[PDB]
């Protein structure tokens, strides 16, 4: 589900990235590192209509915190309002099949690559590269049921 | 990474896009297969002498005792598949933002 | 010489043998209606069993594949 955010974050207007950018400067006013730590966030969330525990606070942070100073930082901040702004597994399994075409158990290459082609839209070498890499995430080349979700969770 | 994660993105909700149509046609490949096997083997009636007729309702009769009985052997079936499916499933199965811009700005 | 098969065959005299033929020609049909719902029935019956087959070989992959 986290390349699912960084779509939203690349396609916020700019016009959007100016009201976070200017409420994450008022968010940082006191920090050091001039960084969303516990202290800046146990203010906003109590100060908005809670009283978060300092041990779930950084359980807050450290879901956006791909840089582990424990510290939000601005392009940190947008990945934390896009998770805050999907499919079913009952109906991803129907559709699953139509991927399997042979009806194996499985997608491998030759599958998904038709798939692909039949979207009507302009196909590439390495779009496939790192798709088929998106959801083999052992390597075993194909996408087996249980991957075929954690591949699609949250695509509309 | 290769490529943006926006047409990663793109490109998931695509295949999702003709599946989903994949699906609603392979569901009316099957509403005329229905059909089509719906009068090959229940051809529609078409009408006799008042006795010579009865000996035609009385194999409408027994055809029904002998179709609710083809119907029940492959129920059976499907019912013992729902029974191994949930057996075999839980074999598998054991291995805020909006709100702070307004007090914010 | 069967007992079941005796009263078998003999719910067709009880239920046709005995009476008119325009309760006949609105009958016969009744008993034709029955059967197109019932071999629509056990069409679907056949197209989820044949679904279901798929279902459990892909089960049959996963308990094996996450062993
Ligand atoms: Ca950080
Ligand atoms: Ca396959
Ligand atoms: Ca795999």
């Amino acid at each position: 589900m986290d390349d699912i955010y960084k779509a939203a974050v690349e396609q916020l207007t700019e016009e959007q990235k100016n009201e976070f950018k200017a409420a994450f400067d008022i968010f940082v006013l006191g920090a050091e590192d001039g960084s969303i730590s516990t202290k800046e966030l146990g203010k906003v969330m109590r100060m908005l209509g809670q009283n978060p525990t300092p041990e779930e606070l950084q359980e807050m942070i450290d879901e956006v915190d791909e840089d582990g100073s424990g510290t939000v930082d601005f392009d940190e901040f947008l990945v934390m309002m896009v998770r805050s702004m999907g499919k079913s597994e009952e109906e991803l399994s129907d559709l699953f099949r139509m991927f399997d075409k042979n009806a194996d158990g499985y997608i491998d290459l030759e599958e998904l690559k038709i798939m692909l082609q039949a979207t009507g839209e302009t196909i590439t070498e390495d779009d496939i590269e790192e798709l088929m890499k998106d959801g083999d995430k052992n390597n075993d080349g194909r996408i087996d049921y249980d991957e075929f979700l954690e591949f699609m969770k949250g695509v509309e | 990474s290769k490529i943006s994660a926006s047409r990663k993105l793109q490109l998931k909700t695509l295949l999702l896009q003709i599946a989903k149509q994949e699906l609603e046609r392979e569901a009316e490949e099957r509403r005329g297969e229905k059909g089509r096997a719906l009068s090959t083997r229940a051809q529609p009636l078409e009408l006799l002498g008042f006795a010579e007729l009865q000996d035609l309702a009385r194999q409408l009769h027994a055809r029904v005792d002998k179709v609710d009985e083809e119907r029940y052997d492959i129920e059976a079936k499907v019912t013992k598949n729902i029974t191994e499916i949930a057996d075999l499933t839980q074999k598998i199965f054991d291995l805020s933002a909006d709100a702070m811009m307004q007090a914010l700005l | 010489r069967e007992k079941k098969k005796i009263l078998a065959e003999r719910r067709k005299v009880l239920a046709i043998d005995h009476l008119n033929e325009d309760q006949l020609r609105e009958k016969a049909k009744e008993l034709w209606q029955s059967i197109y719902n019932l071999e629509a029935e056990k069409f679907d019956l056949q197209e989820k069993f044949k679904q279901q087959k798929y279902e459990i070989n892909v089960l049959r992959n996963r308990i094996n594949d996450n062993q």
